[PDB]
RNA sequence: UUCAUCUAGACAGCCGGACGGUGGCCAUGGAAGUCGGAAUCCGCUAAGGAGUGUGUAACAACUCACCGGCCGAAUGAACUA
RNA sequence: GCUUGGGCAGUCAAGCGCGACAUUGCUAUACCGAAGCAGAAUUCGGUAAUGUUACCGCAAUAGUAAUUGAACUUAGUACGAGAGGAACAGUUCAUUCGGAUAAUUGGUUUUUGCGGCUGUCUAUCAGGCAUUGCCGCGAAGCUACAUCCGCUGGAUUAUGGCUGAACGCCUCUAAGUCAGAAUCCAUGCUAGAACGCGGUGAU
């Protein structure tokens, strides 16, 4: 537990091989997941209120 | 030389082991680490016997013998005695103590030349071929260890007793702790003239003291 | 944060909400170490890093919020008795919502304090990182400006002028302490790899079964014969007994005066 | 039950059987002091896996910290075979077994 | 399901895109680092290069 | 209790009927799958456990076992079953030319008063060259993708007054049902030893009706993973002369079993207690599949067997020891 | 339904340009558009926010908005049923 | 067609002097996704008569179960400045519950059993009477402080992916597709439709 160990390890070795592609795919899928949640799901009312506030 | 080993994640090697210059006795079990503890330094130089006394893993605490012989308490079964006899050559003498008692390793500590105990004296001398003679300890065996090169005793041992035993034993004696300060010296390590086994908790000063007393270097 | 905690607490449902808020506040307060009471050395070290005034302000704000929530809970047709619950819940939510600043400040320090290079006070002590890595950090043997300055509560020098730092600056910055060295060369006297540690140790301390033959290794020795454990009496070639205890059945049974 | 160590305790006070560890108190400064204890004798015979019906003279046990550190330096009287093997610490201070 | 050939890298070639792609996906998805930090731990096998045999 | 064993109603049939049979193997040769026997007595068994890394590894261990009377089973016919949407159906059955007296009695309730008109025309029908029976055999060969063999036990051999054989079906896990029927044709009116099915250390399951407690009891129950400690055989030497004892003596407790006769014929020793009391009819089945575990693979090392008298109490192993313990007796001299 | 682009080349996808005072002023242990505070200019060119993001203790490297080239007809933003 | 989680005063202003999101002063287990998750530990979210007679058989249908923890081994290894410390898999045990049994032990009770004996009698020979004789020992039965065992294949919720339009990008989804839950169905187990069925011995 030093001042910065995870960051040091990442700099020395790097992130995961598919981290960028996986993150981009997750971001793309979030668009469809938002619609699925809106059409699905108390929880549904809260999600609708949050979306309206956004 | 001295080695650091374990048994079932337990550092009480002496409880489940009894080393001798010609053989070694260990408790039954599939733990390869315990066998490696004695096989690493010398390979298969001397036989290793996986057995038990009265069907217990405290064989180390229940056994008290030397390279020239072995002794077992009355509780030992006939089958176990036969297995021990088959597992050792005719050179090693094996006999059963018929006296009312069970803990032999916690009462008797001896080496290839001398033996210390809390008649049976003649039997002990004959089986081990050693002279039979600690600081008022209730259980000398559980808090003592001995070897031809040297011996180790509990830290609370009196200096006068250590000096007297060393003069009688003709070799130096040192009192120290084992397994990171544990006072049960006879339960945390087993040593012979050329191999010492100690638990993981054994700290560097304890290992150095054990090496120095037996003067391996 | 404040918003997430409020939702988490309220999603489980009146005194239970207050009890949960009190428990969370106590865990936050007790879990966090008091900056002004840890230890003099560590207290000062934390002071140089974090805003001690802001830390105390956040702790006081959390305590006051907990006290206000407890006070509100203690103080507290169908609609008439129903509106009271909504009013109390809204009061609690409004009180909790005022913790965004102290909680935001505590978020930064909560993670930082979890992986500090903290060591016990009793522990013995120009590109010094290279030497630090080489030596070992635990080596058991046998705001930035103020943080660095607090080392007063060893020094390193370079014979050359590596890193672009002037020798005069190094000499001036010096003003027991051991100096390690990797008109210009004469001013160095104004001060007055394990070898250095060895020298400093002074002050640091002052601070398988066989048989007779393997011909019959396959024998099992049943150990029982007609219900008697004969193994205990399996003596080798008992010639005297074989006659003494076997001739009786003919020599003495002939008389047979048992009746 | 009687105490199975040389600590001098008159008696021990709290189903638990031989080899089981439960909280115990020294009924007779130690009054109302709770400490784990291990039963070494129960004066009753059960169906042993070895087939031998063991027996004892009286109920007995040892008082020790949660890790099993024996308070005394020795054990008075016999110790159950199962208990002695189960606890290496008890075996070290055990003098006789059954 | 596709062929295996060869650096510390595997090469998969097959006439059917679906078969080889699914095999690579299954190979990547068996090395799940359960109950472990995703960033700190990088051990596993991941898809790196795609292209035609020719 | 257990909802799976409800409703708790009295069993209609005294003899338990097997509900399932081990999956057929198309490559293995024709072989039997189940055996019939009668529970008889109970005793203690000791051995040494070779299980690796066990608390009793390479050391003695004791427990209780039960003995089931398993006289040789003699086949009486073969039954064929076809696959239909409504379930397995029996299309044709062929019986042996000759049948045992017990088999004939089984088909009677007033045997003493009846004319004993057992298989007469069917038996007389066998006087033909064989075309009629061979025609049915060929029909079974074409159809009946799954086959079963009907057998019965020798009640007369057992020490019971029932004198009425029990009929049951035995499934074959062989392949090429044509080969199955061909094998059956060559074993009509033939007795099959127990060893042909089971062996030492084998894992089987026994089904029988539990004891009636005067509604409590009298329900069929199944116990799986029942290790066969020993497979007794009357043709061999005294079953008590184990490899670790090699001394001739009968396994039967001295003075006879409690409320049961002596056992000399083929028998099986089963680990644990089989459901039901003595004098029952217990069907032995080979677990319906292959159980992979150290429990099934581990062998048995019977160092000692308890065969002393048990009518209330007993201490001697053989009658010759009764006087030896008490010394010379008047009746002795 | 109301507006914007539209054969002076509609939306989209790739390639290229994406600058000079300059690393604006203060803040500097090092922060140069992107750890921070306050204005946001001229020169321009078909196109540069003293900078919308990723990133390094600072540069480094990519970038969208802004245009051009390869592209070819309708496209886009907001509302009503 | 009940129902489920702040008042006061001011700025708001898509729309219709009222009016939206913000906003200012008081008053259990298991499996997945995220966290500065270094390991462990932890937190947040999601899943949950019938022809008579006798035998051998099928199964429409109803019920269903296992369960909690501990030890070697992976290990004092990956991890980490040290403190501390994984998991998968291969093994060994114990606790709860359930189907059964009495082989040892044991509470047990009409052996209403065995040697002696009490008040006493035709006195040891024989125990008569003592609603049930007594002492010590002790069968059968109830029955546990007694013992055996307690299963494996698919389809799936959430979840992670492959190919790939809507929208010439893109996408786990729209057409298709792989893995996957203490979830479903299957294997097994218990009963066998007085009114479901097949074969066989007998006139």
């Amino acid at each position: 537990p030093q001042n910065d160990y995870i960051e040091r390890h990442i700099k020395q070795h790097g992130k995961r091989l598919d981290h960028e592609e996986r993150k981009r795919k997750r971001e793309a899928r979030e668009s469809h997941k938002i619609s699925e949640r809106a059409q699905k799901l108390w929880k549904g009312k809260q999600f609708a209120k949050k979306r309206y506030a956004e | 030389m001295a080695t650091r080993t374990q048994f079932e994640n337990s550092n009480e090697i002496g409880v489940f082991s009894k080393l001798t210059n010609t053989y070694c006795l260990v408790a039954v079990g599939g733990s390869e680490n315990f066998y490696s503890a004695f096989e690493a330094e010398l390979g298969d130089a001397i036989p290793i016997v996986h057995t038990t006394i009265a069907g217990t893993r405290i064989i180390g605490r229940m056994t008290a013998g030397n390279r020239r012989g072995l002794l077992v308490p009355t509780q030992t079964t006939d089958q176990e005695l036969q297995h021990l006899r088959n597992s050792l050559p005719d050179s090693v003498k094996i006999q059963r103590v018929e006296e009312r008692l069970s803990a032999l390793g916690n009462v008797i500590c001896c080496n290839d030349y001398v033996a210390l105990v809390h008649e049976t004296e003649e039997l002990i001398s004959d089986v081990l071929g050693v002279e039979v003679f600690i600081s008022g300890n209730i259980l000398v065996g559980s808090y003592c260890s001995l070897s031809n090169q040297g011996g180790l005793v509990h830290p609370q041992t009196s200096v006068q007793d250590q000096e007297e035993l060393s003069s009688l034993l003709q070799v130096p004696l040192v009192a120290g702790t084992v397994n990171r300060g544990s006072s049960v010296v006879g339960a945390g390590m087993v040593v012979n003239d050329y191999l010492a086994v100690t638990g993981l908790d054994t700290t560097a000063p304890e290992l150095s003291v054990i090496e120095s007393i037996f003067r391996l270097q | 944060p404040a918003n997430d905690l409020l939702d988490i607490v309220l999603n489980r449902t009146v005194k239970y909400t207050g009890e949960g808020f009190v428990e969370k506040f106590e865990d936050i307060l007790k879990g966090f170490p008091n900056i002004n009471d840890v230890h003099p050395f560590h207290r000062d070290l934390m002071d140089t890093l974090y805003e001690k005034n802001h830390y105390k302000i956040s702790l006081a704000a959390i305590s006051r919020a907990k006290s206000l929530v407890e006070q509100v809970a203690r103080d507290y047709s169908l609609f008439q008795c129903k509106q009271l619950k909504r009013a109390a819940l809204g009061r609690m939510a409004t009180i909790v919502k005022k913790l965004r600043d102290p909680l935001a400040y505590l978020e930064q320090v909560r993670q930082h304090i979890g992986r500090l290079p903290s060591i016990d006070p009793n522990t013995r002590t120009v590109g010094k990182s290279s030497f630090l890595r080489c030596i070992t950090g635990h080596f058991d043997y046998k705001n930035i400006e103020m943080q660095s300055i607090y080392a007063i509560a060893l020094y390193f020098m370079d014979l050359s002028e590596q890193c672009g730092f002037t020798i005069e600056a190094q000499v001036k910055l010096f003003h027991s302490v051991m100096v390690v060295i990797n008109e210009r060369a004469q001013l160095l006297e104004s001060v007055k790899v394990m070898e250095v540690r060895n020298k400093a140790c002074e002050k640091l301390l002052a601070s398988k079964y066989l048989l007779e033959d393997d011909e019959w290794k396959n024998d099992i020795m049943p150990e029982i014969l007609d219900g008697k454990n004969v193994y205990d009496f399996l003596d080798p070639e008992i010639a005297a007994k074989l006659q003494a205890l076997e001739e009786e059945e003919e020599k003495l049974e002939n008389e047979g005066f048992y009746n | 039950m009687n105490c199975a160590d040389n600590s001098g305790a008159r008696n021990l006070y709290i189903a638990a059987s031989l080899g089981d560890m439960v909280m115990a108190t020294v009924k007779k400064e130690l009054r109302k002091k709770v400490m784990p204890a291990i039963v070494v004798r129960q004066a009753k015979s059960w169906r042993r896996r070895d087939g031998v019906f063991l027996y004892f003279e009286d109920n007995a046990g040892v008082i020790a910290n949660p890790k099993g550190e024996m308070k005394g330096s020795a054990i008075t009287g016999p110790v159950g075979k199962e208990c002695a093997d189960l606890w290496p610490r008890v075996a070290s201070n055990s003098g006789v077994v059954v | 399901r596709v062929t295996i050939e060869f650096k510390d890298e595997i090469v998969l070639s097959g006439n059917s895109v679906e078969d080889v792609s699914q095999n690579a996906a299954d190979l990547q998805q068996i090395c799940r680092v359960r109950n472990k930090d995703i960033r700190k731990f990088l051990d596993g096998i991941y898809v790196s290069h795609k292209g035609f045999i020719t | 209790g257990h909802l799976g064993f409800l409703p708790r109603k009295r069993a209609a049939s005294i003899r338990a009927r097997v509900k399932a049979f081990p999956k057929d193997d198309r490559s293995k040769p024709v072989a039997l799958t189940s055996f019939l026997g009668y529970k008889a007595g109970m005793t203690t068994i000791v051995r040494d456990l070779d299980r690796p890394g066990s608390k009793f590894h390479k050391r003695e261990v004791v427990e209780a076992v039960t003995v089931v009377d398993t006289p040789p089973v003699v086949v009486v016919g073969v039954v064929g079953y076809v696959e239909t949407p409504r379930g397995l159906r029996s299309l044709t059955t062929v019986w042996a030319e000759h049948l045992s007296d017990e088999v004939k009695r089984r088909f009677y309730k007033n045997w003493y008063k009846s004319k004993k008109k057992a298989f007469t025309k069917y038996s007389a029908k066998y006087a033909q060259d064989g075309a009629g029976i061979e025609r049915e055999l060929a029909r079974i060969k074409k159809y009946a993708s799954v086959v079963r063999v009907l057998v019965h036990t020798q009640i007369r051999k057992t020490p019971l007054a029932q004198k009425k054989a029990h009929l049951a079906e035995i499934q074959l896990n062989g392949g090429s049902i044509s080969e199955k029927v061909d094998w059956a044709r060559e074993h009509f009116e033939k007795t099959v030893a127990v060893d042909s099915v089971f062996e030492q250390n084998e894992m089987i399951d026994a089904i029988a009706v539990t004891k009636g407690h005067g509604q409590r009891g009298y329900h069929s129950r199944t116990s799986i993973n029942h290790k066969i400690y020993r497979v007794g055989k009357g043709d061999d030497e005294a079953n008590g002369a184990t490899s670790f004892d090699r001394t001739k003596k009968t396994i039967t407790p001295m003075g006879g079993f409690v409320h049961y006769g002596e056992i000399k014929n083929d028998f099986i020793m089963v680990k644990g207690c089989i459901p039901g009391n003595r004098k029952r009819i217990v069907t032995l089945r080979k677990s319906l599949y292959t159980n992979t575990s150290r429990k099934a693979l581990e062998e048995v090392s019977l160092k000692w067997i308890d065969t002393a008298s048990k009518f209330g109490k007993g201490r001697f192993q053989t009658p010759a020891e009764k006087h030896a313990f008490m010394g010379t007796l008047k009746k002795d001299l």
